[PDB]
């Protein structure tokens, strides 16, 4: 699994590989990673497959009790709900979790969660354990405030070097780009991403 | 470590425990006592692991007894080893994991015969009119049976009794420093003085 | 794998005389072969003649000497301010180590002070209960180097009069404040060359019936 | 029972005439990956103490949110409290004391070393020890981790004792601390060649110099170096 | 132990505490760890003491054997390569530790060579508890290229700071000065910075302090034929 | 630790060492190891030393209360079985016991009970408990009559403890015996094992492999 | 246990003013068994001794192997052995056995004849010549000898001075160890004649 | 510790990261990893230190015969002398060697071997325990037959990009570049690099 | 099997052996003799671990008379007992370590003393008056000690180990059923009869 947040002028796109691995046996090969928690907010799981897919649903049904009674959240504030269901849970569960959210004073925003639960804020996250193999390719090709376009390429190309360099990476890399139009969904099948 | 026999004649119950207690690698007393009596007409005979055998077999006769008072009337044998079963059965699967098993030698006073049970450790009561736990019955089973016929006078018994202890001696590798014996009828218990 | 306890070293001493009674112990602490603290005094002055030391492991000998301190501020507040006896804070403090026995607090506790008949006392621990009012007693990493002088020259064991042929033993000696404090200084500085969590310095609290005084000497530095 | 998962690795500090002085690099190591960036070690806490937290990330940011707690706490019920019971580094001490051995207690361990160094209103310079093990102790220098090994002799020379305080200026003490860090960024791997540096003053107040960078640079005899041993 | 070796311009020095430790006992106020492999070449010992000195022993007769037969001054590379072919063989469960350095006509030369058999190269090494007391002290204070005199203070100012942080570091300090194309200086507790302190009373009393059971006088001579 | 009591007409002697020890370090060669139950009881220490100590004074305790509550001095057979419910609750937690109760009552006579920490509860009239309960039985077993005189009882408890101290690594430092009449125990003292181990050298004859 | 310390005994040895002093105790156990009150730890080969401290097996293994080695010296050289010589022939031995050792704690005493010199050595498992001439100290009680042979030491006495301070310095460490407290022999050693004194202690 | 060696027009340059680790103890500061093992064969070394060490003498060993007696080795030639000491000693060393060398008549060829022992003829390799975060960087950044200049610059950020993302990385960089002019030696020093 | 047991006399010495021979949980033969003759004045008794008893004894009882006959005279107990010291230190160093622990008793013809070595299985030997082994070696020891007498005639030497006979008998829980028990004198060595 690898996935990814990168912040950009108008937003954070939100990344994935969508294989998912039970031992050297693939489960389902189309997984979405990327996961709704609130209408602008978004989060990418990794890791242990269970536990995140649990955790994620709790911190749902905090933000979604937020809303109605304190007025909408922010990116901030959905990495804190996270970082205490990981910290407390932390000897029970494994969870790697990339929060982005989008707001229309912060813009897009990318908090990381490790294993053992810290909040942390970066102009760009990636995590998984097929992300192990794009760190010195990330941090020359990342650009603070890049153009839209070149975020396309940019998480296009670095997912697709993380799927040629681990073997539990792969299948269909799926984007969910959060910008103040709203949520826009992509896909890029393997016949696009790999030749380029 | 530590013997229980038991045989039934045709009016009385021979109940017989080793008189010696190993804790350790010395013998720690060498002539005890190693049977309580739940009421006036049932006995146990006990042995298993160290002190557990004395807290099973007081707590035991405390609640047997109790319902002998109330009602007025012993309970019978059928009754009391199934009790005892009971509690077995909850222990094993308790915190506390006694390991405890007991011969339950009574007489039945309304039926009018004696009766033999053996109740395991774990759990499980069944009657047997030659039974034993440990290693005494890994000799006695075999035994016992040959020279038993169904019946049996208390004199017979009793010296069929004392040919088992014979056995025990020479082939097993523990001394029991005598045995006691206390004979269980419809008149009471009583101490029988027996090598 | 987490594990609750450590080792800290030091070592400390208490030696009973014949109307004082002296606690001492370094002041270096240790961890594998990191020099922690030069000086922490882990002789404390708990009040009322009671000195108390709570040697080995750390942690547990810094929460059992303030949960002490505690006890006795609580002995005044009840019992209305009377003095708290050396024999009688020897019982609470065995009631402190049965107060989480099953997890078991690895110091090596002595304290000392006087009686109600102004006697020396001191009164050394087993980590989980256990106490018995000794005349000598080392706790802590160099109490296996310091143990067997004492015994030779507080109790003169093995020892007799010159050319009797060990028919008459050497007679006890009445054993001075002075005298004493000469005594541990030596123990200490042998315990400084020949074992390697002893040294740097040494804190000697000196208990009498006029109050509780203090003497530091430093030691070899290794 | 909590195992490390990203951890901060070594805090220096020392003490001086007329204050103290704490510093760390700023790194969360994930183990042998170098994870994270621009991780900040060291919190101001009140204004008159920096605390400085080293292990776990996890364990330190629950830690971070105890401290901000304490201000808090403090500025609760009382008509002032910057001088009337006003936060002293030896409270704070006390406060995280406890805490970590009651978490010790209960076999989770927030799996730290802190340092926690100060000045109090009292104008007694403060410096003490706080760990996983709950072990404390109070010295003029300290360092946890690695640093304890390595860079804590050396500092030893500039302060053995508690009567070569006096003699020791704020130049020469900030001098010593950065050549600690030379030391750590050469010969740790969980050592970045960032690094901050705080001097809690009872006279200057706080000052937090961020973003430092590790200087006086010795690469150039490295070319001299041919072999492992027996090569030309 | 703590172990230096400082390369300096002209030649390498190499020193080591004097104090030996087998457990929490000290075993000895004074031992020597710098032991002569040959006669330009010195090293000290950390790890496994027993290991360390029988090593020395060892490869010390195999390079005394070999500079005997080509009839010339013996190599530090030649005793470099001895070591690590022998530590290897048994694959490192032989627990000996040793920082080599000395001097030969190709030059003055300081090597580490681990327990499996490992090997490395600086201008400065340490390896034993203390390798790291030591270690900060060397990187530090050092600067490329040094004088003899400035050498001395420096080796034994990283085993001075070894002493008094690390806990089985202690006692004199022992330095061997090897300079090129010169005779070895084995120069002696250079350092003294532990002394022995006086005790407050004397120990010892008369005799028959010690009672006696026996008393019998035993043969260690020959005998004669009166 | 070797501690052995034996009933006899006179009273019961209880007889314990003084040897703490640790493992090759010697913990302590004076130590009190018989707990002062009440005036009437005394228990013996061995087995965990720390859990001896605290649990035979807080037998004690309930002692006094038993006594208050009833009006009546507690019997032996009450005072063992109260220890022996209190250590079955905790059993397989780190406690182990190694303890005689040993009383002698004006409505019971003379009466041992061993306690154990597993729950056993055994009436004898000879116990052997410790390392060195291996060693006490055979000096103990040879020379003991019921009818015994009390100086030549304790002279036999004194026989004991020396040759099994001996003997025993773990045990030696000094010899305190304790004879419990009905009004009590009196305390005989402490006989350093050194010094005394030679007079009755002299006097027995045995001991012939030390050659003093 | 491990096995190196199961069976007891301890050596001490000391130098004086031209006199070297070693003394052991005579106490074997087995675990907690005492077995024998003789059981002499000091041996010696011409006038060189040896002390050997250790796993009761090894001890008179050693023992003779050492008189095996010693004998074939004395007569191939026309020479005794002396002190300094002998002790790198102990190192050598053990290291033998490098793997899988004999375990043992051997102390020399000596005076070397043509030097006049009090010499003591010191050993291990696998075996090491630990060097100090103060005072070498081995066996089950070796952290507690330490100690008090710190204390006591005086460094140069007159020889019956010497016997005051070794025994006394023995007596106190065997008392407070579990696996000693029977028996000694002292061995005060001098270039005329060599005294053993079987001391009056106590037993445990 | 990455080691890397690249392919191009003239040659093959070996580099290397000179930090050497034994736990989180740097044991030395600078140890170059790229020990001749011929004249115009190098060879680099990651994994375990010991092990690699003990086989890289044993090779030099058997090419000191294979030109005294056959006339010149090759890279091919060499890298099999290695593969045949690690698979027969697959159960008691863990080395992990790329070796690379310069013909005359076949230009630079680089054959890893890898921990069990393979020869794996590739245009470039990368191995060892910091080579495992580059791996996206090298593919995508790589091309064939690059000049020389062009050929430092891409090792340089590689090997740069390793120290930034491993911990068991640093020290100086070493570059051995074999080519027909010589061997020529290169360091580099991080105030440099760290930029770059 | 577990008691093995020597006292040594004034002109004398006295081995006792085991008869039983516990093998799992049945006493397989309770007459079984676990010595052999070395020499005509030595006797050597063997007990320990089942497997290496039976042949260890057979071994140095071979190589012993081979001694004997080779050089035309018996070899004196000092000389014997040395010998099998010299093969248990090997065999620890061995392959399999055998666990036969020996006491070699033997009347010394040339000095005209009785001498006795016990051999613990390391390899230790050591010459005691008294002497066992096991667990039965821990009881024994202490009543020896208190009522030996520096010299003694061999029919009161057959009282007082009959008195540890009977000490050993009550206290430890194994059936050694009885001992046999072997004088070894110097005109010969016979067998006495004991209950």
């Amino acid at each position: 699994t690898s996935i990814m947040a990168v912040t950009f002028k108008d937003g954070v796109i939100l990344g994935a590989d969508s294989r998912t691995t039970t031992g050297a046996y693939i489960a389902n090969r189309v997984t979405d990673k990327l996961t709704r928690v609130h209408d602008k907010i978004w989060c990418c799981r990794s890791g242990s497959a269970a536990d995140t897919q649990a955790i994620a649903d709790i911190v749902q049904y905090h933000l979604e009790l937020y809303t109605s009674q304190y007025g909408t959240p922010s990116t901030e504030t959905a990495a804190s709900v996270f970082k205490e269901l990981c910290y407390e849970n932390k000897d029970n569960l494994t969870a790697g979790i990339i929060v982005a959210g989008y707001d229309d004073k912060n813009k897009g925003e990318v908090y990381t969660i490790p294993l053992g639960g810290s909040v942390h804020k970066l102009p760009y996250a990636i995590a998984g354990s097929g992300s192990t193999f794009i760190y010195g390719y990330c941090d020359k090709n990342f650009r603070e405030n890049m153009s839209k376009e070149e975020t396309v390429d940019f998480i296009k190309h670095s997912l697709s070097q993380a799927i040629k360099w681990d073997g539990s990476s792969g299948g269909v890399i799926r984007m969910v780009v959060l910008t103040a139009a709203g949520v826009e969904r992509l896909i890029f099948y393997p016949d696009e991403y790999e030749q380029l | 470590m530590d013997i229980i026999l038991g045989i039934r004649v045709q009016d009385s119950v021979i109940l017989a425990s080793s008189k010696a207690v190993t804790r350790g690698i010395s013998v720690l007393k060498d002539s005890d006592d190693k049977t309580r009596q739940l009421s006036p007409h049932t006995l146990m005979s006990f042995a298993g692991e160290a002190g557990d055998t004395v807290q099973f077999a007081e707590y035991i006769q405390a609640n047997i007894q109790l319902y002998s008072i109330r009602e007025d009337y012993e309970l019978s044998p059928q009754a009391v080893s199934s009790f005892v079963r009971q509690e077995l059965a909850k222990s094993i699967r308790s915190r506390r994991p006694y390991q405890v098993n007991v011969l339950i030698g009574g007489y039945d006073k309304k039926k009018n015969k004696p009766e033999l049970y053996q109740i395991d450790y774990l759990g499980t009561k069944v009657e047997l009119p030659y039974g034993a736990h440990g290693y005494s019955g890994f000799y006695t089973f075999s035994l016992l049976d040959h020279h038993y016929r169904p019946d049996m006078t208390t004199e017979e018994g009793l010296d069929l009794l004392k040919l088992c202890v014979q056995e025990l001696e020479k082939r097993m590798p523990m001394d029991f420093k005598g045995v006691i014996v206390k004979i269980v009828d419809k008149d009471g218990i009583r101490q029988v003085d027996d090598f | 794998q987490f594990n609750p306890y450590g080792d800290n070293g030091g070592t400390i001493l208490g030696i009973a005389g014949e109307d004082f009674a002296v606690l001492a112990g370094d002041t270096r602490n240790i961890t594998d072969y990191s020099i922690n603290s030069r000086y922490e005094p882990k002789v404390f002055d708990c009040g009322d003649n009671i000195v108390m030391s709570a040697n080995g492991f750390a942690a547990d000998g810094d929460a059992l000497v303030k949960r002490f301190k505690n006890s006795v501020k609580w002995y005044h507040f009840d019992h209305n301010d009377k003095k708290l006896s050396i024999n009688s804070a020897a019982r609470n403090i065995q009631h402190l180590l049965y107060g989480k026995r099953f997890f078991p607090y690895y110091v090596h506790t002595i304290i000392a002070g006087l009686d109600e008949d102004g006697k020396g006392a001191v009164y050394s621990f087993d980590p989980v209960g256990s106490y018995e009012r000794e005349q000598c007693r080392a706790g802590g990493a160099a109490a296996s180097l310091i143990m067997p002088f004492l015994d030779n020259q507080v109790n003169f064991k093995n020892q007799y009069e010159p050319g009797t042929n060990g028919k008459v033993k050497k007679p006890l000696k009445y054993l001075s404040v002075e005298e004493v404090i000469k005594l541990v200084r030596d123990s200490f500085t042998s315990a400084t060359e020949r074992h390697i969590q002893v040294g740097d310095g040494l804190e000697i609290l000196i208990v009498t019936k006029d109050g509780v005084r203090k003497e530091f000497y430093e030691l070899k530095r290794d | 029972t909590q195992q490390p998962i990203v951890t901060g690795t070594s805090v220096i500090s020392m003490k001086y005439d007329n204050g103290v002085i704490i510093a760390a690099d700023n790194l969360g190591s994930y183990g042998s990956l170098l994870r994270f960036n621009g991780v900040e070690r060291l919190i101001p806490v009140g204004d008159n103490t920096v605390v400085g937290i080293s292990g776990d990330i996890s364990d330190m940011q629950h830690i971070e949110r105890l401290l901000k707690d304490l201000v808090t706490e403090n500025a609760y019920d009382n008509p002032l409290a910057d001088a009337e019971e006003a936060l002293e580094p030896s409270y704070i001490f006390e406060y995280l004391a406890t805490v970590m051995y009651q978490r010790r207690s209960k076999m989770n361990p927030l799996w730290n070393a802190i340092i926690v160094a100060g000045v109090q209103s009292n104008g007694d310079q403060f410096l003490r020890y706080v760990n996983l093990l709950g072990v404390t102790y109070s010295s003029p220098t300290l360092a946890t981790g690695f640093g304890a090994h390595m860079a804590n002799p050396l500092l030893r020379k500039v302060v053995d004792r508690e009567s070569d305080i006096p003699k020791t200026t704020v130049q020469v003490a900030e001098e010593a601390i950065v050549n600690a860090m030379r030391v750590l960024y050469y010969r740790d791997a969980r050592s970045s060649r960032n690094f901050s540096l705080a001097i809690i003053d009872k006279n200057t107040g706080l000052t937090f110099k961020k973003n430092l960078q590790v200087e006086n640079m010795k690469w150039d005899f490295a070319k001299d170096i041919k072999g492992y041993g027996t090569q030309k | 132990t703590t172990i230096v070796g400082v390369k300096f311009n002209n030649g390498v020095v190499i020193a080591a505490d004097t104090r030996s430790t087998q457990g929490p006992i000290v075993a000895d106020k004074n031992c020597a760890k710098l032991h002569r492999i040959s006669p330009k070449i010195w090293c000290a010992g950390a790890g496994t003491a027993a290991d360390t000195e029988a090593v020395t022993q060892l490869i010390g007769s195999n390079i005394e054997l070999h500079s005997l037969y080509t009839s010339r001054e013996p190599r530090v590379v030649s005793a470099l390569q001895m070591l690590k072919q022998h530590l290897f063989k048994y694959q490192g469960h032989i627990g000996a530790y040793l920082i080599v350095a000395g001097v030969d006509p190709t030059g003055s030369h300081l090597f580490s060579i681990h327990a499996h058999g490992s090997t490395d190269v600086g201008y400065y090494l340490s390896l034993g508890s203390g390798s790291l007391a030591a270690m900060a002290v060397l990187e530090s204070h050092w600067k490329q290229d040094l004088t003899k005199e400035e050498a001395i203070k420096l080796a034994s100012d990283a085993i001075q700071a070894g002493i008094w942080n690390d806990l089985g570091s202690g006692s004199n300090v022992d330095v061997c000065v090897m300079e090129i194309g010169k005779d070895a200086e084995y120069l002696r507790n250079y350092l003294t910075p532990n002394v022995r302190e006086e005790k407050q009373k004397s120990y010892k009393f008369p005799r028959g302090t010690t009672a006696v059971l026996k008393e019998s006088i035993v043969n260690i001579c020959d005998i004669q034929e009166e | 630790t070797t501690t052995l009591a034996f009933r006899f007409q006179g009273g019961i002697i209880v007889a314990v060492d003084s040897r703490a020890t640790a493992g090759n370090w010697v913990a302590s060669q004076t130590v009190k190891k018989v707990i002062e139950i009440n005036p009437f009881l005394l228990g013996t220490m061995a087995g965990g030393a720390a859990d001896c100590q605290f649990w035979e004074t807080w037998l004690g305790s309930q002692c006094r209360l038993h006594e208050l509550r009833e009006k009546e001095r507690i019997s032996v057979a009450a005072a063992s079985k109260i220890l022996s419910n209190l250590v079955y609750q905790y059993k397989g937690a780190g406690l182990s016991m190694g303890t005689m109760i040993c009383g002698y009552t004006r409505k019971e006579g003379p009466t041992i009970y061993y306690v154990d920490s597993d729950g056993t509860r055994l009436k004898g009239d000879i116990f052997c408990v410790g390392s060195g309960q291996t060693f006490a039985y055979g000096v103990l077993d040879s020379n003991y009559k019921w009818d015994l005189s009390v100086e030549d009882a304790l002279y036999l408890g004194k026989r004991s403890i020396l040759a099994a101290a001996h003997r025993d690594a773990y045990s030696g430092g000094s010899v305190n015996l304790y004879h419990v009449t009905e009004d009590g125990w009196i305390y005989h003292g402490n006989h350093d094992v050194g010094e005394l181990f030679w007079k009755v050298k002299e006097e027995e004859g045995s001991f012939n492999n030390v050659i003093g | 246990s491990d096995p190196s310390s199961i069976n007891g005994g301890i050596v001490v040895a000391m130098t004086g003013k031209d006199c070297v002093a070693i003394a052991c105790d005579l106490r074997l156990g087995s675990q907690s068994l005492g077995v024998s009150n003789k059981f002499e730890k000091i041996f010696h080969y011409g006038h060189v001794f040896l002390g050997i401290t250790g796993l009761a097996t090894d001890v008179t293994t050693l023992n003779e192997m050492f008189r095996y080695k010693t004998n074939l010296y004395k007569l191939k050289e026309e020479r005794a052995i002396e002190p300094e010589t002998f002790t790198q022939l102990v190192s050598s031995s053990l290291y033998e056995r490098r793997f899988g050792p004999y375990f043992v704690g051997p102390v020399v005493a000596g005076i070397n004849s043509k030097s006049g010199k009090p010499f003591i050595a010191g050993f291990d498992l696998i075996g090491c010549i630990d060097e100090a001439k103060d005072f070498i100290v081995s066996g089950t009680a070796s952290d507690q000898l330490f100690g008090m042979c710190e204390s006591l030491y005086e460094p140069n006495l007159e020889p019956e001075d010497l016997f005051e301070t070794i025994s006394q310095a023995l007596l106190n460490a065997a008392d407070r160890d579990a696996l000693s407290g029977w028996g000694a022999v002292v061995y005060i050693i001098k270039k005329d004649e060599v005294v053993k004194r079987y001391l009056k202690m106590r037993q445990d």
